[PDB]
C-alpha cells in the first residue's frame, strides 16, 4: 500500500492569506479555501498562533475544521515566491458542509511544486516538432508556426479545412473566461463548422431532448434532493460520481434527518423518510449506501437491461396517466394543448435526423409512448411487480390528496444510453407530468458532469446535426486540427481506429517537417502544407501535460489552470464562483483565454503580412492582458443578467456565490435564481412545455444490435471513484497508480471461472471495432455476462472497443458495448499488492 | 532538531492474539485508537514468526469516524461515508473517500514475545503531527 | 535561481548501515559510503548519536567530513521497506580524498524515491506498443514477443538480421555483470556480426593505435600525475570532464604539494613544481585554473587548429629526435630494431582499412613522420617559438642530465578528432621515444570516460574494420534492432538523417501492430515481420527512463542500474571496486544482465517449441538468478588474474579496492599491479613496443575539408561540468535544468554583434548534414569563428550537424564539425533568469 | 516543530551600504558568516527602493571555502575549486563543483531603513539544519 510517511505538517498561521477556491474537478462544485503563507514562516500549536483559532496539541474529534491531510498540503510559486498552501475544503458552503471527495482533496498535492517535485510532468514552454524530436522554443516562434499554417490552410482551402476539438466545460480546462476565448477565435473571428466538443464528436447537446420540450437540464437546486419524498436516479452512480451532493444532500433526505426541513417548509402535507429508485444494469457502491442508510425497504434497485431505460419510463408513463396521477392543473395551464400530427416515418424515424422525436401534448405523448406492464417487463427483464411499485413511488399520491414529490435525475448511463433524444424526453415526460418540475422537491436534472461555464458566440453556422468530426478525420479530410484541453486517444468512441488513423495521417507533417530546414520558415511551411495537400493532418495540442493525442501532434501550447488563473464556473444547481488565483502558472504556462487571444493576436499579424487586410481585420478584439478582461468581455456582457457579475462581487459572496441567473444586485449580494420554472412559464416560443411522443424502437445506434447478438460480455464503461477522468493528473499520483496501475474490469466471478481467468489477469477485450487491454477484477455483485470496465484510462481505453455508432444528431452511445474477453497474462508482479476485496461497505 | 521522535511503546504480547480478533490499543499516545491483528497469513508490515501481526489506526483518515471491522472479510470499514480498508494489504483503501490508506504502526517483536510499536506510515486524523 | 528550501536534513546515526559506492558516472571513480536507516528513525546531535562522533550542534570547518548536503540525500526503497539514504563522499578513498563533483554529489537525488518524488520518469514495468500505443505488460508477454520476433527474424534471415546497440562501459548502464550477460548472449550463443558500442557505430577499439603499438591504454597509476615533471594534456578538459582526477592529482602538481613526495621517491634527481601542457583548440576552464594554481609561467596552452594534433606531435618527436632527448637504452631493450618497408599506398593510404598506420623502429618512424618546426607552425596555427618550447617541456633533460619526466594524457579532442589512428601512434611515438612508459611520472594514457568493465567472449566473428551500423539502418538494412543503454537519438553522428530514417522505419512496424490483433500472438508476430520484410524495423530498448530512441521502439525492458543492483568496475587508474546494493530497483524493473538472462531463457523455450532443438541449446548457459552469478561466470573465470576476485573479497578492499590485474590474495588483501609495462615488455607477439610511422595527411574523414571550406564557423561540441552525458537522468532534475534549460553554444562577443545575436537567443546550427537549436552564450575566451555546444542536449542535439564522416576503422569524428548559424528566436522568457557571465574563476 | 524556526536578526541599516561593496554580517548566527551587497539594479530576492539589497552566505557550499567577490563582474568566487556564483541571478552557480545556488536571505527593509534577515533558502555549509 502506498504510503507518504509524512508524520507532521506545516501549521496553517493566523495572518496565512486566504482565498475562496471552488473544486477543480466535479460538478458538485465543493467549496474550498487556500490558505498560502511565506516559506520559512509558520503557525503554532496554541490558539493565537494559528487560523483556527484552537489548541493544536490535543487530538481533534470526528469532522473537526481544524484539521488537513497530505494531500491537501503543498508548496507552490506565489508572485514568484515559494509559499506553502493548503487547500482545505470549507464548513460553511452550503454545498458540501466541509466534505471533500478523494479527488478535491487531493487538489495541492496535484499542483506543481518545484520544491516537492508534484506533477514535474506539467508542460513549461511551447514545444515545435523539429530537428527529429520535439523541441521547447519560444511563445512567438511557436505562434508564429501555428498562424502562419493555419492562415495558409484557411485561405487556400477555406475554413473547413481547419478542424477543432475544445472543451465546452466549466471548473479546471473549462470554465467562462476560457469557453470565451476559444468560442470568440473560432465562432466570433471565423465560422468553424468543423467543430467538437471534448466528451462527443459534433458540436451537439447532449440534452436536446428536453431543451427541446422547454425544460433545461439544470432546472431546480441540491436542496430539492433533501425535500423529495422520492429521488428516481437513473443511469447515475452518484457516490462515485456527484460524491459530495449524494453524501451532504440525498443521504440526510433517505436516513429521515430532512424531515424536520420538510415539515417547516411543507406542513399540511404529509412527510416519511425519502425512499429512492436508481435505474442502473449494475449494482454500484451507490445502491449499496442507499440500502445501508435508508433501509431495504425505501431502495428499488431496477437493474434493467442495458438500453432499455425507454421501454420502463413509457410503461411508467402510462400507467401514471392511466392511473391519473397526475398534475391535472400543471398540464392544462403550463403545457402545449394543440394537437400535433406524427411525422410520416413515425415511429421507426422523426420529421428528419434534426428531430428524432415528435414534441406534443400530453394525451398524444400517452397515446404515442403506450407500452404495458408486460412489454416493458420483456423489454427491460424486471418483474411486473417492480415496475408497478416504481409507478406508485412516483405517482401514487399521498394521504391526503398531496401530489407526491419526486426529484427525478440522471446522468450519462442515460446520456451515453440508447436513444438519447427519446430516452431523455420519456423521463421528461414523467416530470412534467406529475408536476415535479420548478416545485420544491422536484426537478428533472442532469447531475452533470463536470461544472458549466459555457458563454459563445452564436453556433448557428454548425448545423443541427453538427459534423461528424471523428469520422472526417478517420476519412482523410481536414488540414489543420486544434485541440484544446481533450484527449481523444484516451477518450473517444471507435478510438482504435482513430489512433491508427490519426498517426498515420500527423506521421506524414512530421516527416515532412523532419526534412524540410526550420531556420527558414517559408520553406518550413510550404512543407507542411504539401503534407496536408497529400492527406496529412497539422495538429496543435494545447494543453497542461504531455498528453496520448499530444504525441501525434506538431505544435504543443502549455497552458495554465484553475488556481494558477481566476476562474468562473457553476455547480450542478447553477451556483457560480469565483476561483482566486492563489499561485503561478508553471513555467511560462498560460490561461487559455489569453492563448486564444494570443493566437488572434498572431493570426491578426501574419494576415496582415501575407496581403488580407480585411480577413486580418475579423481578429481584432483581443486586447486581454489577464482571464478577467475575458470574463468582461463575455460574460458580464452576453451572459443572462451578467451585468450584475464582477469578479470583486463574486468574491464578496465567497464559496456559496449565487445562483444563475442574476436578476439583481443590493448591499454587496447578487440576486439570484434558486429555482427555474417556478411560475410554469417555459423555454419554448410560446412558453408551454412541451411533451414527448418517443415510442420504442429497441436500439437505434447503428451496429449495435448486431455487436450485441456477436460477442460474449456486455462491456459497461464508467467512472471510479478514485480516478479524476482520464487521469492526467493521477497517472503522477502515487496513491491513485498503487490502487489501479491498469484499469479494472469489474468481471462476476463465475464467468471467470468459466473462462480460465484470476484476479489480476490482464485481459484482451476485444470486437469488430477494436481491442484493449484491462485488469480482471473480481466482482461477485456483478451479472452473469456483464462486465464494466473503468473508461478513459491511459494503461488500457476502453473507448477502443466503442463503435463509431451515434444516434442522429451524433451522440455517442458508448454505454452499450459488447466484446469478448481473452486472457493476455497471467496477472502480473505489479498487481500482487493490490486488494482485490468488495468495494461495498459492509455494516 | 526534527523528524518527528517516535516512543517505542509496549503494547501487548504475542500470545494475547487471537486470530481474526483485534486487540484495542493506543499508539503514539492514551489519545490515538488503534488495533492490533493477527491475519494468519504472510502480510506487508506483519511480524512475528508467521509474519501476520499487523497494527493500524482505527480512526478514519477522512472524517475522523470510527472504523468497524468486519471478520468474514477481513476489511475495516467506515459508517461516516462507505470508505473501505484492507489490513492484508497495509491497509489500501479498497474504496473509499481518503486520500491515505489506513495508518499502519511499524512493529517489532521482542526476544521475550511482547510487541512493541516505533512509528507510524501515514499521518493520523485530527493532529498535524504525529506525537503531540 | 533554483533553490530547493530544504532547512534541514536528518541526522545519519551511529548504527546506520554503511555501503561502499563507486561513483555511477566519470572515469575517476570516486569512493562514496551509502549510510541507510528505518524511514522514523534518527541520528542526534550529540556525538554518541551519529555516525561521525562530532558535535553537529555547532558550525563545521572548511572541508569537513561531517556535512552533506541535500542532493546526497534521499529516501529510498530497500527489502520493501522505506529507508533514508545518505550517499556521501569518502575521505579515505586515495582516488578523490572526500572530494565529490557537482555530478557524483546528487546521486542520492537522483535516486528513484516514491516518498520524495525523484526520477518519477523511471521505467517500472515492460512496455509494448499495442491497441494504438504503449502499454505496460508483464515480462512474461513482453519477453515471449522480442524472442519469438528476434527468433523468426534469425531463422529467416540469419543472424544478420539482427542489429544490436549496447554500451561496453563500466559503471552505471554497463559492468562487468552487465557486459559478460549482453556479450554471452550476443557473442556466444550468437554471433552477431552486426553490432556497435554506445558511443561509436562499429564494434571497435577507440584506440586500435596504442594497442597495436603494444601499448595498453590505461598503463600508469593517477600518482604519477603528482610527480610528473610535465603533464600534457592532449584533447581533454579535465576539471570539468576528469574533475577530482584533476583537482586531487594534478593540481598539488601544479602547486607544489608533491615536491615533499617527488624527492622521497626520486631522490638524486632534481625536481621542481610541475608545469602543464594543454593541447586544445579552445580555452576552457582547466587552463584557467592551471594558470590560477601554478602561474601562467607554468602552462603553455597551445591553442591548434582543430584537427591538427598530428602535425603538432610529428613537430615535437622530430626535434626531440634530433636533439637526442630520448631515453636510448629504452629504445634498444623494449621497442622493435628490425627495419621493415612502408606499404605501396603510403602515405595516403595503409597496406589496407584495417591497418590506417605502419608500425616500424624508432628510426624509421622518425623519417616517416619528419616535420619541420615551420610546416607545423602552419598546419596548427602555433608560433615557431611555442612549438618549440613545448619540445623543451617534454624532452630537455634535468640540470644532471637526467630524463624529464612526463606524463602524457588524451580523451576525446583526439580520440574523436582528425585522423584518430595515426594521432594516437603520434602522442604515443613520444611516451616511447622519452621513455615514459612504466616508470613513475609517466604514462601515456586516456584520461577515459565513463569507468571500464568488459568482459565478454571473442568478438573474431566482427572483423577489422567492423559494420558501420548507422549506415546499415539508414540504409533500409536489418530486421530487428536490440538497444541496450544508449540513446543514438542524442549522442550518434549524422543524427538528423538517422532519426528521420529510424522513425520512418520503426513506423512500418507501429502500423502493423495497431492493425493486427494482439491477443492472437502467432498473427501479431507474421503481421511484425510482414512489415520488416517490406523495409520496417522492429525495435526492443532497455534502459533505465523512457529514452528518445525509445519513442520509436515496439518493446521497453526496465533496468535496474547501480546501488540497485551490485556492480563491479575500473577506473581509470585500473582501480577495480564492488558497489554495494543499497536500495531496491523501482517497481519491476531488473539488472541488464539478468535481462540478458531471461531473454536467453525465453529464446530456449521459444525456439523448442518450433523445434528447433540444436538452436535452442545455444541459448544454455544462463541460469542466473542475481548479478553476482553473472560476476563469477564472467570476470571470475575469464579475467586476467580474476579467480583471485570475489564480491566477499573486494567488500573487505573498500572503496580502494585494488588495481587490476590481480597477481595474488594474501591476508585478505587482493594484491595488485600499480603501473603496467615496469619490465618493458609489452602487449605484443615478441614483447617489444612498435613506434609508428604517421605522416600528416590533412583531414583524413570524408567530407571534413569540404563542410570546413563551405560553412562559416566551426561547431566544437563536447561536455559541460554540470551535465552529465544526454542528461537522462538530469533532465528530471532542477538544478541542472535551471541552469541550462537549452544546451548552450558558446559565442565570441564580436562574432555575436557581427550575427545580431545576443545572449540567450535561441539559433539553428546548420550544414548539409542536418540541423539544431542551441543557446547563444557569449564567450570572451572563444576564437572568431569558433563556437563550442553542448552535445547529447535533449533540447538541442548537436550530433545532428555532424556528417557521417568516420576513419578507416569507423571512429566518428565529431569534433571536426562546421556550420552556420542563424537565428530561431530571441531570447525565450524561460531563460532570463540565467546568468551568461564568464564561467572562468577570478582571484 | 515542522519547520525551522528562523530568528528576525538585525543585520544592518540601508545607510550602511555602498555601491558594489559587500558589508560582512552573519546570520542566522554569529558562526554563519555572509554579506549583504547593493548592486545597483533591480535584481531576484533584492529589496530597499531600488530593489538591489541582496544577502547571501559567504561561504562556498561545496567544501566551505570563504567567497571573494570581484567588483568588476560582480561575482562570488571559490579558490578551492574554482567556483563562481550570480549574487545578480539569485546566486546562481555560473560554474562550479557545489550542487547547491549560494543561500540567499530573506530580507525586509523595516519602516525606519533598518534590513533584517528572516530565513534562508538553502542549506548552509557545515551544519545540518541552518539554525542550530
Ligand atoms: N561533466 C561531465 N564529465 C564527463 C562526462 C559528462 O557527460 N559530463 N562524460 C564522460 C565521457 S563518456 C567522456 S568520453 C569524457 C570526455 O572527456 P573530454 O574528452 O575531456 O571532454 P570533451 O568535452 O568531449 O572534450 C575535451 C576537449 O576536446 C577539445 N577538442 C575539440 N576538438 C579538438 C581537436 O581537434 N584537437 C584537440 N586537441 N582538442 C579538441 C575540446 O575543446 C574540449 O575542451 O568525459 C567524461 N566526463
Ligand atoms: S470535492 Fe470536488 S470532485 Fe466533486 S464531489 Fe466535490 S466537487
Ligand atoms: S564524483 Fe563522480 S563524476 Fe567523476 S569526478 Fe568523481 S567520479
Ligand atoms: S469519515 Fe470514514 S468515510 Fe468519511
Ligand atoms: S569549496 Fe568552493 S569550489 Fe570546492
Ligand atoms: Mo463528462
Ligand atoms: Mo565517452
Ligand atoms: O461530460
Ligand atoms: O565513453
Amino acid at each position: 500500500a502506498f504510503k507518504r510517511h509524512i508524520d507532521r505538517l506545516p501549521i496553517i498561521p493566523a495572518d496565512a492569506k486566504k482565498h475562496n477556491v471552488t473544486c477543480h474537478f466535479c460538478i458538485v462544485g465543493c467549496g474550498y479555501h487556500a490558505y498560502t503563507w511565506p516559506i520559512n514562516k509558520q503557525g503554532g500549536t496554541d490558539p493565537q498562533n494559528n487560523i483556527f483559532g484552537v489548541d493544536l496539541s490535543e487530538q481533534q474529534q470526528a469532522e473537526s475544521d481544524a484539521w488537513y491531510s497530505p494531500s491537501m498540503y503543498n508548496v507552490v510559486k506565489q508572485d514568484g515566491r515559494d509559499v506553502h498552501v493548503v487547500i482545505k475544503p470549507d464548513h460553511e458552503c452550503v454545498v458540501n458542509s466541509g466534505l471533500g471527495s478523494v479527488r478535491g482533496a487531493r487538489m495541492a498535492e496535484t499542483s506543481f511544486s518545484e520544491a516537492r517535485n508534484t506533477q514535474q510532468q506539467r508542460l513549461t514552454d511551447p514545444l515545435v516538432w523539429r530537428y527529429g524530436q520535439m523541441q521547447p522554443t519560444s511563445w512567438d516562434d511557436a505562434l508564429d508556426l501555428v498562424a502562419r499554417v493555419t492562415a495558409k490552410i484557411v485561405k487556400e482551402k477555406g475554413e473547413d479545412a481547419l478542424i477543432v476539438s475544445a472543451f465546452d466545460h466549466g471548473g479546471a480546462g473549462g470554465g467562462y473566461e476560457n469557453t470565451w476565448g476559444t468560442g470568440k477565435l473560432y465562432f466570433e473571428a471565423m465560422k468553424v463548422k468543423n467543430i467538437r466538443i471534448h466528451n462527443r464528436p459534433a458540436y451537439n447537446s447532449e440534452v436536446h431532448g428536453t431543451r427541446d420540450m422547454g425544460v433545461g437540464e439544470l432546472n431546480n437546486c441540491y436542496e430539492d434532493a433533501e425535500l423529495a419524498d422520492t429521488i428516481v436516479a437513473v443511469g447515475t452512480n452518484a457516490l462515485e460520481t456527484q460524491t459530495n451532493y449524494f453524501l451532504n444532500h440525498w443521504i440526510p433526505n433517505l436516513r429521515g434527518e430532512s424531515l424536520g426541513k420538510k415539515k417547516e417548509l411543507m406542513p399540511e402535507e404529509p412527510h416519511e423518510a425519502g425512499r429512492i429508485i436508481i435505474v442502473d444494469p449494475r449494482r454500484t457502491v451507490t445502491v449499496n449506501a442507499c440500502e445501508q442508510t435508508a433501509g431495504a425497504d425505501n431502495v428499488l434497485h431496477l437493474a434493467i437491461n442495458s438500453g432499455t431505460d425507454l421501454a420502463l419510463f413509457n410503461a411508467l408513463f402510462t400507467y401514471i396517466a392511466d392511473k391519473g396521477w397526475v398534475d391535472r392543473d400543471f398540464i392544462d395551464k403550463s403545457t402545449l394543448r394543440e394537437g400535433t400530427a406524427r411525422p410520416p416515418l413515425y415511429p421507426a424515424r422523426g420529421v428528419s435526423e434534426a428531430n428524432p422525436g415528435h414534441l406534443s401534448s400530453f394525451e398524444d405523448a400517452v397515446e404515442g409512448c403506450r407500452m404495458s406492464i408486460e412489454e416493458a417487463a420483456e423489454i427491460t427483464g424486471l418483474d411486473a411487480a417492480q415496475i408497478i411499485k416504481a409507478a406508485e413511488w412516483i405517482g401514487m399520491p399521498k394521504e391526503g390528496g398531496k401530489r407526491r414529490r419526486v426529484m427525478f435525475g440522471y446522468e450519462k448511463g442515460l446520456i451515453w444510453g440508447n436513444d438519447n433524444y427519446r430516452t431523455n424526453g420519456a423521463l421528461v415526460n414523467l416530470a412534467l407530468a406529475t408536476g415535479n418540475i420548478g416545485r420544491p422537491g422536484g426537478g428533472v436534472v442532469r447531475l452533470g458532469g463536470h461544472q458549466e461555464g459555457y458563454v459563445r458566440p452564436s453556433d448557428a453556422h454548425v448545423g443541427r446535426p453538427a459534423a461528424y468530426v471523428d469520422q472526417l478525420l478517420i476519412g482523410g479530410q481536414g488540414g489543420v486540427h486544434h485541440i484544446w484541453g481533450c484527449d481523444h486517444y484516451k477518450t473517444t468512441l471507435n478510438a482504435h481506429e482513430f489512433k491508427r488513423v490519426y498517426k498515420k495521417r500527423t506521421d506524414m507533417v512530421k516527416d515532412a517537417m523532419s526534412a524540410a530546414p526550420y531556420g527558414d520558415r517559408e520553406a518550413m511551411v510550404n512543407a507542411i502544407v504539401d503534407a496536408i495537400n497529400q492527406g496529412g493532418l497539422f495538429a496543435v495540442n494545447v494543453d497542461i501535460i504531455p498528453t496520448k493525442i499530444g504525441e501525434a501532434c506538431h505544435v504543443i501550447l502549455p497552458a495554465a489552470t484553475s488556481g494558477e488563473m481566476n476562474l468562473t464556473s457553476m455547480n450542478g444547481e447553477r451556483r457560480m464562483r469565483l476561483t482566486e488565483r492563489y499561485m503561478d502558472p508553471p513555467g511560462q504556462s498560460m490561461p487559455d483565454c489569453l492563448i486564444a487571444a494570443r493566437l488572434a493576436n498572431t493570426m491578426e499579424r501574419v494576415l496582415t503580412e501575407m496581403g488580407d487586410v480585411g480577413y486580418a481585420a475579423q481578429f481584432k478584439g483581443f486586447d486581454w492582458q489577464t482571464e478577467e478582461d475575458a470574463f468582461m468581455d463575455g460574460y458580464n456582457k452576453n451572459a443572462h443578467g451578467g451585468e450584475f457579475v464582477t469578479y470583486e462581487r463574486l468574491s464578496a459572496m465567497g464559496t456559496n456565490g449565487f445562483q444563475e441567473p442574476a436578476t439583481g444586485f443590493t448591499d454587496g449580494k447578487i440576486e439570484g435564481t434558486q429555482r427555474l420554472y417556478t411560475d410554469g412559464v417555459f423555454s419554448t416560443d410560446d412558453g408551454k412545455a412541451r411533451f414527448m411522443d418517443a415510442p420504442w424502437r429497441g436500439l437505434q445506434a447503428p451496429g449495435k444490435q448486431q455487436q450485441k447478438d456477436s460477442h460474449k460480455y456486455l462491456i459497461n464503461n464508467g467512472r471510479a471513484n478514485v480516478v479524476w477522468q482520464s487521469a492526467y493528473l493521477d497517472q503522477e499520483n502515487d496513491f491513485v497508480m498503487d490502487r489501479f496501475p491498469y484499469p479494472f474490469i469489474e468481471m462476476n466471478p463465475e464467468d471467470m471461472a468459466e473462462a480460465g481467468l484470476k484476479e489480476g489477469d490482464l485481459v484482451e477485450i476485444y470486437n469488430d471495432a477494436g481491442a484493449t487491454q484491462a485488469m480482471a477484477y473480481p466482482t461477485p455483485t456483478a451479472r452473469r455476462g456483464e462486465t464494466f470496465m473503468l473508461f478513459g484510462f491511459p494503461t488500457g481505453v476502453q473507448g477502443n472497443v466503442t463503435s463509431a455508432g451515434t444516434n442522429e444528431l451524433i451522440i455517442p452511445n458508448y454505454k452499450q458495448t459488447w466484446g469478448n474477453i481473452r486472457k493476455i497474462s497471467d496477472a502480473p508482479r505489479n498487481v500482487a499488492h493490490l486488494s482485490f476485496k468488495s468495494k461495498e461497505y459492509q455494516s | 532538531a526534527a523528524g518527528v521522535e517516535y516512543p517505542a511503546n509496549r503494547l501487548a504480547n504475542i500470545s494475547e492474539l487471537t486470530l481474526n480478533e483485534p486487540l484495542d490499543v493506543a499508539y503514539p499516545d492514551e489519545d490515538a485508537a488503534g488495533v492490533l491483528l493477527k491475519l494468519g497469513t504472510r502480510v506487508e508490515g506483519g511480524v512475528g514468526p508467521d509474519g501476520d501481526i499487523v497494527g493500524f489506526s482505527t480512526i478514519c483518515p477522512h472524517k475522523g469516524f470510527p472504523l468497524s471491522y468486519s471478520a468474514d472479510n477481513k476489511t475495516f470499514n467506515c459508517p461516516g461515508h462507505f470508505s473501505v480498508f484492507d489490513p492484508e494489504k497495509g491497509g489500501q483503501q479498497v474504496w473509499g473517500q481518503a486520500t491515505q490508506n489506513l495508518p499502519q504502526y511499524v512493529l517489532r517483536v521482542a526476544d521475550n514475545g511482547d510487541i512493541f510499536a516505533e512509528g507510524v506510515d501515514e499521518l493520523i486524523y485530527g493532529r498535524l503531527s504525529n506525537v503531540l
